[PDB]
């Protein structure tokens, strides 16, 4: 099961990643 | 042992239908295709059909597709053959034979049945008329029996202990009637017919 | 002399009359593991350098995919470029 | 055929890094069309 | 086999449609159309990789009649995707997730 | 003539073999007879279909040739050579499938984020 | 269309111990799919060869098939009195199969017929019929000819001890007929035996 | 290693249906930054 | 003493002999003479380098000797076993030489970045 | 099962600078 | 037929470059390596080298590998000697000799050639006719030609093959008149044999 | 190199005969030999090679032997065609070596003395010549007596091939002076010494 929870854990990985950048550039950048 | 036993000899009439069995033993009977092959005249032989016993797909031969129509009980392991408005061509032996089920063994036939003698005819069930024969003037006597139906009959001689030099001649039809006729040479000529219940015993005397 | 190689059940090895003098490669019969594995070596008994390339890890790239690939990799680090420009 | 399988592994590496510089490039379009 | 005229016989990625008949010239045909005339001593035509599955009518032709031809199917997949449980749902994952990222940004752009 | 019809579902590979219309098939692979009465159940017979479930690679794959009841093996006018990866629930993604989902996803894509434009649109 | 299999002879001359052959004629070339059965005298048939050259299970080596293309041949030695059988040969490429008419064997010297002249008896008078009856019995070969001078004909098979044959000629009339005439004659050929009413 | 190959294809597809879904949103975005330019 | 040299690239097969210095070599395989056959052009013997293009794995593998002009086949104790494949536009790496390029795209894609953002800052 | 792995680990390492930098910009 | 062809004689003077030529027929010309062989005296034998036709590569005798270059002309499918610098020494028999392409049948010459006899020491000098005179001997004696061969006949027999002294043949004949024929000098005198 | 040579570098042996041909090497060639005929008018042919084998074109009348270092080339039922040289070839090592090569009643010289002619005079020289023809083995020596004096120097010898009618040689033994040095002597001699010998003088006054 090992490539398909790469890809699976590729998608998390981006998923959290953006969320962090999209809060960190938020709150530390205002609007 | 591998063996095909069918059923008996069987009678029907003009425009009737008919059904003979075969029963296949000795053998995987779903795996081997049945052929039904007619026997007319005596003589000649003519494949009428094959049976698949496994998918029920029957092969006819154009003569006879209209003529038979051929199935399979297959918890018994039993073939069957109806003939549909039988004429006085189908009086005839049928023969079921095991061919291979493929292509490969399909076109030989391994194994027969032993064959039903099955008959058509207008008329129905006569009692016989037998006759003895005397010379006008080794001498030889005659004993026919003509105007019976259906077949067979035994034609014995002083109840069976004149039996050396006797010819019974096979019968042989017309006006939908047997006749059949016995040559001793040397008297009482004895004729059982089953089929009628009658049992004839014709001393023999000169004219 | 010829020296044999046997490769049989997967498996390269070498079977010779003496004690087989290895100097250079991969190190009366002389194991070298398996075939996929790509044995290279120099034997001299009483010599033969073998090598294979049965590849393992080999791909097969066509130039269509190849090239496709690279030049939308090089139009998205120009727009990733032209991001950080937009940016100052 | 091991070489078609290895090959689409390494395509599917290239999409994955596509598909990264895209989604990098594209939050920072968002944050841009946001940030006037 | 040699006998009812099937001469075209089907042997690494790429596969060998040899053919069996006089070895001077086979004009070999592709759907009943002229595609191939291979002279000496090449006798098996490579049709490509097993993993490009060729299809179809496939017949070889020597100094005598045309043999009869024969079909090509392979079905070696290299495109084929599994529809196991978590395959899907690892796709349902991805359409979703992907669609709602999508929506957040566009709605994020209300201004 | 009228080419073999090969239907690969799963594991289970069809062989349809339209000419000889109305006549008894039988089909012979690797030049042994198949269809009948066999050990394997797998390998079963129609009025016109050949079916091979649990198809497997390395026997079952070779040379299938449809024949009429009665004519022989070598007397048909066509042969079929097949050898087929199979696995459960794959299906081949052909250009005309590809086309239509990834057509149908940017439809779904663009209607989408136009209705969560609109959404936030109201909501401004 | 079908293949009209035909046999040379329908009934063939042999002798005990002796070898014979039979010839098949096929109308089309059927690449050796013939084969040859035997049909016993009280029905029961049997195959011997297939395509052309096979020995079946359990059939004895004195049978042997041979030939090619539309000709094929039995070739049958050391005939015992089981094998006194008539012989098939059946076609295998298309449908339907076909069977020839087969060639019976017969088993001696030329012999001239007993022949036995039988007038009507009274009890078929009584009845209303006449009939006439002619047996020529154990003459060879099965060829004859009988002519009745003023039809119904039944032959016996081969005996097994005098290996003849025997032939019942029957002619029947009603009463009317059968006084209309006197004098009644019936002639076997291939010895002329008569009587008066 | 043939599933190995299913899942890469799959995640072929996969990843080119994402990679459409960001080029349609770098679409939009490039039809708003140029009606922003106009 | 020196070993061949063997480059495997696509669907074409070089082998090399340097251990005979400027001799005219000529090559044999699994003692069959090959090289300079005036026919079947794919195998070539153009100097040191037999150069073997559509490289069958069933047929064309097996011993390789080349032996100098003047030199039996029969004397020459130094052979070569050759054992390749023959995928086309298919070369050969491991997980390093891919996160190598891979690692290389990270670089110069970061190096860009930072350089027009500070290009475009100054 | 290796170079996805590799993907994985450089997506990894921008999210663990991102949230040094979250971490750093928290206090 | 399979045969290999020569020059002629090609009279050639010393310290120049002669070209022996060799057309191969009745087989394929690239096929089968061609070796030179110089036989001196007429007696000894010599491998001088031997070349490659398909390739074009040229493996010499160590003896001759200042003295001959070999070349391939394949359109006319004929191999060339070029003999470079070559002294009166390097007047002898040269043969071309065809072997295998390959070791296994490179060893020994199947096919040879008829022969180029590149005599090398002069120009056409007339010739000197000299009668010999006491059965009886008579004899002609022809010096001071250069070079061979003269037709002598006798009344239009023993002739002597002719020998070299400081480049000048000489030549003998025993059995009355002498005839001498010298293509080369394009002399022809006739002298008739009286006795002293 | 190696050295391969002929012990016997000529034999005599008749016609209808199987005599055989000897060649040594330096060292051991490994049966690497070819033996080849060439006919006296010039073409030569592969006769053997590998010390065994035959030519297509061969006939079976020459087989070849030996081994190491020795080897040899047996001829059986020699014809007219079969008169020629026969030269075995080394091919083991590089540069291939050959030899010299085998040639394949007892009478005696016509010694015909035969002095210059008044031409010669005229000319400035003076050839004094000795014909010796019609004779057999081919072993001999013209010793050259001018005024009863040894003279070696100006020997010309011109030997003619063993013919096919006669099987014998023909030799032409001339000297070659000036016309003041053919006058400064008045006898001169040629002797034909073979193991007996044939003298012949004149005098020049």
């Amino acid at each position: 099961l090992d490539p398909k929870l790469c890809y699976l854990l590729d998608g998390i990985l981006f998923i959290y990643g953006v969320i962090l950048t999209a809060l960190f550039l938020r709150v530390k950048f205002s609007r | 042992e591998v063996q095909l036993q069918q059923s008996g000899p069987e009678l029907v009439k003009p425009g009737a239908s008919m059904k003979i069995s075969c029963k296949a033993s000795g053998y995987s009977f779903t795996g081997y295709t049945m052929n039904w092959v007619k026997q007319s005249h005596g003589k000649n032989l003519e494949w009428m059909g094959l049976i698949n016993p496994y998918k029920g797909v029957s092969t006819y031969n154009q003569k006879f597709k209209d003529k038979a129509t051929l199935t399979v009980d297959k918890s018994s392991s039993t073939a069957y053959m109806e003939l549909l408005s039988l004429t006085s061509e189908d009086s005839a032996v049928y023969y079921c034979a095991r061919s291979g089920y493929y292509g490969d063994s399909d076109w030989y036939f391994d194994v027969w049945g032993q064959g039903t003698t099955l008959t058509v005819f207008s008329a129905k069930t006569t009692p016989p008329s037998v006759y003895p024969l005397a010379p006008g003037s080794m001498v030889t006597l005659g004993c026919l029996v003509k105007g019976y139906f259906p077949e067979p009959v035994t034609v014995t001689w002083n109840s069976g202990s004149l039996s050396s030099g006797v010819h019974t001649f096979p019968a042989v039809l017309k006006s939908d009637l047997y006749t059949l006729s016995s040559s001793v040479t040397v008297v009482t000529c004895n004729v059982a017919h089953p089929a009628s219940s009658t049992t004839v015993d014709k001393k023999i005397v000169p004219r | 002399f010829k020296i044999p190689i046997e490769e049989l059940e997967d498996r390269v090895f070498v079977n010779c009359n003496t004690s087989i003098t290895w100097v250079e490669g991969t190190v009366t019969r002389l194991d070298l593991g398996k075939r996929i594995l790509d044995p290279r070596g120099i034997y001299r008994c009483n010599t033969v350098q073998v090598h294979y390339r049965m590849c393992q890890s080999c791909v097969e790239l066509d130039p269509a995919t190849v090239a496709g690939i690279i030049v939308t990799d090089v139009i998205a680090t120009l727009l990733l470029a032209l991001g950080v420009f937009c940016f100052a | 055929h091991t070489e078609k399988v290895n090959m689409m592994s390494l395509t599917v590496l290239g999409l994955r890094m596509l598909f990264a510089k895209t989604v990098a490039v594209n939050f920072l379009l968002t944050a841009k069309l946001f940030f006037l | 086999s040699i006998k009812g005229n099937h001469l075209v016989k089907v042997y690494d990625g790429s596969v060998l449609l040899t053919c069996d008949a006089e070895a001077k010239n086979i004009t070999w045909f592709k759907d009943g159309k002229m595609i191939g005339f291979l002279t000496e001593d090449k006798k098996k035509w490579n049709l490509g990789s097993n993993a490009k599955d060729p299809r179809g009518m496939y017949q070889c032709k020597g100094s005598q009649n045309k043999s009869k031809p024969l079909q090509v199917y392979y079905r070696m997949c290299q495109n084929c995707i599994e529809l196991n449980a978590a395959t899907i749902s690892g796709f349902l994952f991805a359409e979703i997730v992907s669609i709602f990222v999508l929506a957040v940004g566009v709605y994020f752009i209300a201004g | 003539q009228t080419p073999y019809k090969v239907s690969i579902s799963g594991t289970t590979v069809i062989l349809t073999c339209p000419q000889y219309p109305g006549s008894e098939i039988l089909w012979q692979h690797n030049d042994k007879n198949i269809g009948g009465d066999e050990d394997d159940k797998n390998i079963g017979s129609d009025e016109d279909h050949l079916s091979l479930k649990e198809f497997s690679e390395l026997e079952q794959s070779g040379y299938y040739v449809c024949y009429p009841r009665g004519s022989k093996p070598e007397d048909a006018n066509f042969y079929l050579y097949l050898r087929a990866r199979v696995c459960e629930n794959c299906m081949e993604m052909d250009v005309m499938s590809v086309a239509t989902i990834v057509i149908v996803d940017i439809c779904i894509t663009g209607g989408l984020l136009l209705l969560v434009y609109y959404w936030s649109k109201n909501r401004k | 269309m079908d293949i009209q299999m035909t046999q040379t002879t329908s009934s063939l001359s042999a002798s005990l111990g002796d070898r014979v052959t039979i010839s098949c004629r096929a109308s089309q070339d059927i690449r050796n799919y013939l084969n040859w059965y035997q049909q016993k005298p009280d029905g029961t048939v049997k195959l011997l060869i297939y395509y052309t050259s096979r020995l079946h299970s359990g059939v004895p080596s004195k049978f042997s098939g041979s030939g090619s293309g539309t000709d094929y041949s039995l070739t049958i030695s050391n005939l015992e009195q089981e094998d006194i059988a008539t012989y098939f040969c059946q076609q295998g490429n298309t449908l339907p199969w076909t069977f020839a008419g087969g060639t019976k064997l017969e088993i001696r010297a030329d012999a001239a017929p007993t022949v036995s002249i039988f007038p009507p008896a009274s009890e078929q008078l009584t009845s209303g019929g006449a009939s006439v009856v002619c047996f020529l019995n154990n003459f060879y070969p099965k060829s004859i000819n009988s002519k009745w001078k003023i039809v119904l004909n039944s032959w016996t098979d081969q005996d097994s001890k005098d290996s003849t044959y025997s032939m019942s000629s029957t002619l029947t009339l009603t009463k009317n007929e059968y006084e209309r005439h006197n004098s009644y004659t019936c002639e076997a050929t291939h010895i002329v035996k008569s009587f008066n009413r | 290693t043939l599933l190995l190959q299913l899942t890469n294809t799959s995640a072929y597809y996969m990843y080119l249906l994402l990679l459409l879904k960001s080029v349609v949103y770098f679409a939009i975005i490039t039809c708003c930054l140029l009606r922003r330019t106009a």
